[PDB]
Parts: structure tokens; sequence; C-alpha cells
């Protein structure tokens, strides 16, 4: 089989400035009819591979001017000359020359935006879900960058542990920013003996943590 | 107009049986071929195999070989992958993809479908409702959102007011929950002005467990 190595694994570009992403085939990837069938795709999470080039230089039709490929060999590039925020994702070199068909590892493109602070939004626990005697709270971390955030969980200004479960969301192909959501769960039990809930944030674009709190009973 | 519509996800025991499907449109079904491509975790992306619609003629990756089974029906243009022997290692997304210019490229692709493989039981989401409040407004803003607990397997999707709603959204990769089940969260934030005259209704869908809940999030006093 024909082995696709692609280097770096992993990029982080400023918007206007180019990248550059490798692709390497184990043996020469010349399909019989003399064409080498080598392509670009990139996938966002959630959604489906999207092509960018094809046979190793030819652009897609709406693809922009920005993305060109080239090579010769074992050797192929993708380069993008200025970077835009609808770039991120995984970036994919293929070959279609030889059976079986083979992708490359892939390369993550992380936009290198301008640092902005979260904004922070706390959520109760619902009448329904109380009725089943647990009581969850969300504290939401609005688009940040850079990715790096930390959140504590404080019930009557004391710190929580073991009761919190945390989700990042992949970069935002519009303003390159993250957001983060963080559940407190608690029983219906623990959740009556406290007036207080609190979420402390800390990230790079805060001079001081936020608190963004609630009190129980004013709901 | 071309679209290839593929089957909701899938939970099967180990060493069963799952057959995902590709409904072609927008083309005629038989002119090209259908491929298959598996993107399981640690694993990028795989071709599997290629379908000739004309006459059913397969060409397999070898790793796939007596794992794997391609098939198409021509009177309802669907392709079909039917993989037996299940094990952890094929809980993926199955993609099933077109080239419309010979072998030149894969221009058109399915959404995909998540197989989990597993001898645990389908169990349908708890949702609840993120109210927005005081405490979740900011500059003129409002954030409200939708909590889903307590699911197994994964996906459930999740759109708001029917897919009309999606500037704002934050839709979160689930979270694993010590029992095995997962839980995800769902926000969206919109101006805090018509919270009075907007309705914000979250769609989740659970297909393992064939469940639908359109979830009304409403104000607090927070
Ligand atoms: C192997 N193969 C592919 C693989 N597709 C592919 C797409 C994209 C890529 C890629 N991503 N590079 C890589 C591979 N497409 C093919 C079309 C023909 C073709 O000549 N005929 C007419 C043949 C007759 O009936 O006489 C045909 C047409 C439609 C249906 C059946 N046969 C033959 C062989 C083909």
């Amino acid at each position: 089989d024909i082995v696709m190595t692609q280097t770096p694994l992993s990029l982080s570009v400023t918007p206007g400035q180019p990248a550059s992403i490798s692709c390497r085939s184990s043996q020469s990837i010349v399909h019989s009819d003399g064409n080498i069938y080598l392509e670009w795709y990139l996938q966002k999470p959630g959604q489906s591979p999207k092509l960018l080039i094809y046979k190793v230089s030819y652009r897609f039709s709406g693809v922009p001017d920005r993305f060109s490929g080239s090579g010769s060999g074992t050797g192929f590039t993708l380069k993008i000359s200025r970077v835009e925020a609808e770039d991120v994702g995984v970036y994919y070199c293929f070959q279609a020359s030889h059976v079986p068909y083979t992708f490359g590892g892939g390369t993550k493109l992380e936009i290198k935006r301008t640092v902005a602070a979260p904004s922070v939004f706390i959520f109760p626990p619902s009448d329904e879900q109380l009725k089943s005697g647990t009581a969850s709270v969300v504290c939401l971390l609005n688009n940040f960058y850079p990715r790096e955030a930390k959140v504590q969980w404080k019930v009557d200004n004391a710190l929580q542990s073991g009761n919190s479960q945390e989700s990042v969301t992949e970069q935002d192909s519009k303003d390159s920013t993250y957001s983060l959501s963080s559940t407190l769960t608690l029983s219906k039990a623990d959740y009556e003996k406290h007036k207080v809930y609190a979420c402390e944030v800390t990230h790079q674009g805060l001079s001081s943590p936020v608190t963004k709190s609630f009190n129980r009973g004013e709901c | 107009q071309v679209q290839l519509v593929q089957s909701g996800a899938e939970v099967k025991k180990p060493g069963a049986s799952v057959k995902v499907s590709c409904k072609a449109s927008g083309y005629t079904f038989t002119d090209y071929y259908m491929h298959w491509v598996r993107q399981a975790p640690g694993q990028g992306l795989e071709w599997m195999g290629e379908t000739n619609p004309r006459n059913g003629g397969t060409t397999y990756n070898e790793k796939f070989k007596g794992k794997a089974t391609m098939t198409r029906d021509t009177s309802t243009s669907t392709a079909y992958m039917e993989l037996s022997s299940l094990r952890s290692e094929d809980t993926a997304v199955y993609y099933c993809t077109i080239g419309t210019s010979g072998y030149d490229y894969f221009d058109y692709w399915g959404q995909g479908t998540l197989v989990t493989v597993s001898s645990a039981s389908t169990k349908g989401p708890s949702v609840f409702p993120l109210a927005p409040s005081s405490k979740s407004t900011s500059g003129g803003t409002a954030a409200l959102g939708c909590l889903v607990k307590d699911y197994f397997p994964e996906p459930v999707t999740v759109s708001w007011n029917s897919g009309a709603l999606t500037s704002g959204v934050h839709t979160f990769p689930a979270v694993l929950q010590s029992s095995g089940l997962y839980s995800l969260s769902s926000v969206v934030t919109v101006p805090s002005s018509s919270l009075g005259t907007q309705t914000y209704i979250c769609n989740v869908n659970h297909k393992p467990s064939n469940t639908k809940v359109d979830k009304k999030v409403e104000p607090k006093s927070c």
C-alpha cells in the first residue's frame, strides 16, 4: 500500500499570512493513464471533507485563488498564500493513482487571531431536572481566544472538585474564537443546602478573574 | 441539486452486523461509481472500496475484505455498506462519496453515519432548558440553551427553531459521564430585547433511540 506522510501535524497562522502543508508518498503515484491523482481536502468537525485541489495542481470550481497545489515524484505541497478565518479545520492529501486509494494523516490548521476575552453566562437548573432529584448548573464562556481558559466552580465561595464536566468547541470559522461549556452537577439535596452558585473564569484576555453568579431562590 | 443522503446513526452489538445506506438524487445514479470512506478515531480517513452502480462490481481495500460488503439498489438509487464481525475498531463515521469527472476527484459526499459497536443498551436523552435571565445577559445580548443529558450512544443532533436559527449557535462536543452515558449542551446568543416576542425551541434528535424532543426555552428571574 502507498503510505501518504503529511507534515506538519498542526499549524497556527495569523490571517493574511501564508501556510504550506507537505505530503510524501512512500512510492511513486503515477496512474496507468499517466496522471498523478493527488488531491487535497478540507474537513471541519461535524462536516464531510470538501475538495480543494485535484491532479496535484488543479483548483476545483469555487475554491479561492489563494489555494494552490504543486509537486513532483513523491513530494507534494498545498499552499495557502493568505490564510483566512474560513480555512480552519483538517487538511488531507489523498492518492487515487494506485488501489487501495490512501489519505495522509491530516494537518490541523489553527487561526492565530487577537486576544479575545470570553463573555460569561450562568444558567440555573430547570424545574424539570429538580423533579428527578438532580441539579445541573451551566457556565458558558463565549467567543474567546486563546483556547486556554480556566473555570472554577464556587458554591457559597467554596471551591468545588469532582462534580463538574466541561467541553470546548472547535475553532469558529467566522470569528476564529473558541467557546466553553461547563456543567456543575449535584443532587437536589446538596443543591438546596446553599445560596450562591458561582463560576470563576480566568483567561489571558481578563486582567483579573471574572465571577458570574446567581442565588438559589431568586430564579 | 446533487445530494447523497445517508441513514441515521446506529448502535450494534459486538460480532453482529450493520447496514449503512446512501440515497442518491439530482443525477443519474448509474453514471458514477460509489465510494465508501471510514473516519475512525486515531485512524484519519480510509478508502474502503468502490462500487460500479451499473453491474454491482466491487473493488475493496484489502483491509476491509470479508469485513465489508458493498451493494446498491438501482430501483431506489441507494448504495449500501454492510459491516460484519463488529468490534470496537468499527466504531467510526462512515461516508459515501462520488466522483463526477472520471477518476479526478470526490466532489460530492454524504453527511456521514456514526456506527457504534457496544453491548450496552440504547438510552434516549433528557432535555432540559438553559433559561435566559439577568445572569445570562451581556452587552444587550442574552444567552440561552438546552442541556441534553444521560443519552447513549452518540450522537445527538441539535438544531434551533427547526434550523432557522444558526447564527450565534454553539453545539458542544459531548462529555462522557461516569455511568458511561453522554451529556451535551447547545447554546445561542440572541437580542435580550425580544425574549417576549421570539420563541426559542431546541430540536434534539437521537436516531439510535428514534427520539425527537422539541424543548421551548423560557426566560427566568435570576
Ligand atoms: C474505477 N472507476 C471509477 C472510480 N471513481 C473514482 C472517482 C474519483 C477518484 C478520485 N478521488 N481521484 C477515484 C476514483 N470511475 C470509473 C468510470 C468508468 C467508466 O469508464 N465507466 C463506463 C464503463 C462501461 O460501462 O463501459 C463507468 C461509468 C459509470 C459507471 C460504471 N462504469 C470506469 C472505471 C471507473
